[PDB]
DNA sequence: ACGCACGAAGACCAAG
């Protein structure tokens, strides 16, 4: 059952890039030897194939958000906003080894292998939250199958397809933004702004002659002092994303999980930058099947109203055996 | 009795295999998900999987094997290092822990292993276009590949998407089927290329360590 | 030798512990090197702990151990076996380059066992598959399961030698990283992009990540020159 | 929960961008090497795509604060005018790396790379100001997500939303 | 009595 959410980030979207990569005071991603260098976490990008001035389509980069990472982000809001609460609700306790399942699918609480009879897999790939995301000792299959946040953008066009032509953009989505921090102590002016310190003047003064020697020392030739400058590469904000969920055989229960959490999305955050802001969004468009079934205050109308009410029953229903159980502990 | 090619294109880039991607395997697996959807999920999958569109090839010894050859990768683009990461939040572990959610005792988790463990582990993910050899039915063979999402592993986090597919009947001259794990005692003549003794399974699946056997792998496409 | 286990009775020559349970029902594979465990056959239940991050490399959920893993799976047998290369004759140590240039390049003949820790360390010996032909030569590097041939690695180490024969500065052709964790691993450098012709490059591109992670090793500037490495099993036997 | 708060500019605000830039005496940016060209720090711009009147989106620089800035202004007041006050009225002294802590995140630029003990990680997320903005040598997960300052204009409507248009300032406002 | 918890420890080559 395909489900297409369509999302504009309000903010940029930084899903860093693993690697050491270097730019210049003027924007050069790893400049040459000659200049100085400063670190950069550039954003996480796939390289994909497009029609670049049409010809013969090349390999570019492409900024998108992992589909791991947003398989968590699912996970992560089923279980703080719908999940969570409902096992509140009926007081439940869960063990290392069922939290453990839930949160990460580790298989922590029994790493021995456990044997699933037939009957077990029926109950237990029908859970609403856990048949979604399988994993634990039994390492089930999970019905979910989620892709990357791809751009629609003019190089997805082979991903994403035509379909939203009318909300691409051509040029390119990314931007190096620059940080500092400061050495606090450097920044004292008083004695009144030095009164809260300990050793008042003689600790800053003691602090301040250490950073002057290191700092001698290391110009000449261990410890690092607070003093930084780098930078990080982002996705600038406002671009839209199209993102695609999709599942095997749900039962009702678990697309109602899928809408509840799909209503509760935006409360999160995407990628990293949690204190940059980064990550922001809205849902402009959630897409069941092809009919449109989102509006202004959320997913809802009558095409969507069996799978609440029966996901309602099912969290009424919740116990934290179910868990227990699937985490065969 | 039929020789054909199947082609398999990508919407999006797929994991490269490390071993052997054998067209028999997704075949059966595919045979399974239809009859996980007639049937339900309480089938065993192993009495399914064997109900293929594809005649069978029988040494002396008995071992048979799938005519499907192993599928052929070939890249669009330099294969791409993705890396993923696994780790449970300890900020929302801690506040669980301390109203009572979650029940453990443990003062400090620990990341190098354990329930907390962080994890970074890496696959690549290749553009590639899928083409494979078999001798089967053409009709059953695209009705199977029709309902075929996602082609290699990784697949729950999307990779490997299929823009589309096509299965075309080919001379035998062009390629053979023979490009895939081999029996032991397979005959000389019908292997194109140079074979490697190595240590495989000859049907699905091929990810069971107790069912590997000595077999003949293609060096040329390991 | 035929399962990973089978290292312990042939070149450790270690006999079963004590205080194993015996196995008289019908037989079931060894939850870790996948080998059957019939009737008669020494076993033990298994007590992995929450500290087993290999549940996904279970060979079965029969949740059985055999004697010979039960060995494996000391602390002292995971040490000695991280980078350890166990032949028939003994084991060896592919730690350092010029071991790892030998094996890759000019291996030894009899079935053997290659094994290499990303990590502190890993369960190792229980996964790694046994190499019954060294042309197709299978390599656990970790959690990766890599498969290497050793006709490719000369063919890339010759590709390299015709690019850089002239010129001073050796440049590698494709980006390489030893740990296998760089985003740019495997794909082609500029110097090797826009200095090797089309066959080259497209025998670059299609190499298996277990050659990547090989050449990794043996491709540099200054190839380090094959040896033989020295055999360990008596070090790992002393500290058992 | 989210608090939005709106601000006007008595004087001109001037947030230095990283890099070289060059004006002439006429006021083109980065000029022809034939005239005359002097230097120039620009205002930082954040690019942002937006609907212009045309009905397509484009990707366009918008001068901005940076959330780092805006972040340590607020950690600046905090302690500035409540925190540090409340400590010397009770005559509490913190350590020289205390002090550095609270207002720089980290006492130095190496991280412990340890874990936190969960009770701690709890005590310190509940704590008013460390909960706040956490870090410290085992970099703790705070509580303030702290954005930007984008001001209200035709090129910000995409990301801020349409009920702050009658604040909106069409033409160039560097 | 039994399961969990906590620290010491041991493999270690090493580049562009
Ligand atoms: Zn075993």
């Amino acid at each position: 059952m395909q489900i297409e959410v369509l999302i504009r980030n309000i903010t940029p979207i930084f899903s860093a890039a693993p690697g050491s990569y270097y730019v210049s005071l003027d924007g050069t991603i790893n400049p040459p030897q000659g200049a100085s260098r400063f670190p950069l976490t550039r954003a996480r990008t796939m390289t994909v194939v497009a029609e670049t001035g049409d010809g013969v389509a090349k390999a570019v980069p492409l900024p998108i958000v992992p589909g791991n990472t947003m398989r968590n982000l699912l996970r992560r809001t089923m279980l703080k906003d719908v999940i969570e609460p409902a096992l509140r609700d009926k007081s439940a306790q869960l063990s290392i080894g069922a939290y453990a399942t839930a949160y990460a699918g580790n298989s922590s609480g029994n790493p021995d292998g456990v044997p699933s009879s037939f009957d077990e897999i029926v109950t237990m790939r029908a859970h609403p939250f856990l048949g979604l995301f399988g994993g634990g000792p039994r390492m089930l299959q999970g019905r979910l199958m989620v892709d990357s946040l791809y751009p629609i953008h003019q190089f997805s066009q082979r991903i994403i397809g035509s379909d939203y032509i009318n909300d691409s953009i051509k040029g390119g989505i990314t931007e190096i933004v620059w940080t500092r921090r400061n050495d606090p102590i450097l920044q004292l002016g008083s004695p009144d702004d030095a009164a809260v310190i300990e050793g008042g003047a003689q600790a800053a003064n003691d602090w301040i002659t250490s950073l002057l020697a290191t700092t001698k020392a290391k110009k000449g030739k261990n410890g690092r002092g607070l003093k930084a400058f780098n930078a990080h590469e982002v996705v600038i904000a406002g671009v839209k994303w199209l993102w695609r969920i999709n599942v095997d055989r749900p039962s009702e229960s678990q697309i109602g999980l899928i809408l509840l959490a799909l209503n509760k999305l935006a409360n999160q955050r995407i990628a990293g930058g949690h204190a940059k802001d980064y990550g922001r969004f809205v849902i402009e468009d959630v897409i069941l099947d092809g009919e449109s079934v989102w509006t202004p205050s959320g997913v809802s109308g009558q095409a969507t109203e069996q799978f609440f009410d029966a996901i309602a029953e099912a969290l009424d229903g919740m116990t934290s055996s179910e868990f227990e159980q699937f985490a065969a502990s | 009795m039929d020789f054909l090619k199947v082609t398999i294109n990508l919407g999006s880039p797929m994991v490269e295999p490390g071993d052997l991607f054998h067209l028999d395997a997704l075949l059966g697996a595919l045979r399974v998900s239809e009859v996980r959807a007639e049937l339900g999920d309480g089938i065993n999958p192993r009495d399914h999987h064997y109900d293929l569109p594809l005649e069978q090839y029988r040494s002396r010894s008995g071992q048979w094997v799938f005519k499907a050859s192993a599928f052929h990768i070939n890249k669009g683009a330099a294969s791409q290092n993705w890396m993923q990461t696994s780790r449970i939040n300890t900020a929302e572990a801690a506040r669980h822990r301390s109203e009572g959610f979650l029940l453990l005792r443990a003062a400090k988790p620990n990341p190098a292993g354990g329930p907390f463990k962080n994890s970074l582990y890496h696959y690549p993910l290749v553009w590639a276009t899928l083409t494979a050899y078999c001798v089967g039915d053409q009709a059953r063979i695209a009705d199977l590949l029709s309902q075929c999402r996602q082609i290699g592993g990784r697949r729950g986090v999307g990779c490997g998407r299929v823009a589309g597919f096509s299965v075309e009947v080919v001379p035998e001259v062009e390629c053979t089927w023979a490009l895939r794990a081999m029996p032991d005692d397979s005959e000389q003549s019908i292997l194109c290329g140079e074979y490697a003794l190595a240590m495989s399974a000859l049907q699905s699946p091929y990810w069971d360590r107790s069912l590997h056997k000595p077999a003949l792998v293609p060096t040329s496409l390991a | 030798m035929r399962y990973p286990s089978d290292v312990v009775d042939q070149v450790f020559k270690l006999p079963p512990d004590k205080g194993l349970l015996t196995w008289d029902n019908d037989p079931v594979a060894c939850s870790h090197c996948a080998r059957p465990i019939e009737k008669g056959d020494l076993y033990s239940p298994s007590s992995v702990g929450a500290f087993f991050s290999d549940t996904r490399n279970l060979a079965s959920t029969s949740r059985s151990i055999c004697w010979r893993c039960l060995i494996l799976r000391k602390k002292q047998m995971l040490n000695g076996l991280s980078y350890a290369l166990i032949t028939q004759d003994g084991v060896f140590q592919i730690s350092k380059d010029t071991n790892k240039a030998w094996l890759f390049t000019t291996p030894p003949p009899a079935p053997f066992f290659v094994m290499h820790s990303s990590s502190t360390m890993q369960h190792l010996c229980w996964r790694t598959p046994v190499t019954l032909d060294n042309r197709l030569i299978k390599v656990r590097y970790g959690n990766n399961l890599f498969v290497v041939r050793p006709e490719a690695i000369r063919e890339a180490l010759e590709i390299a030698d015709r690019m850089n024969e002239g010129q001073k500065k050796w440049q590698a052709p494709i980006f390489l990283d030893r740990k296998a964790a760089d985003s740019g691993h495997g794909a082609l450098t500029k110097a090797g992009r826009e200095h090797l012709s089309a066959a080259d490059q497209e025998f670059l591109l299609n190499i298996t990540p277990g050659e990547r992670w090989a050449l990794a090793y043996i491709m540099h500037s200054k190839r380090p020159q094959p040896e033989e490495p020295e055999c360990i099993t008596s070090k790992i036997l002393e500290k058992l």
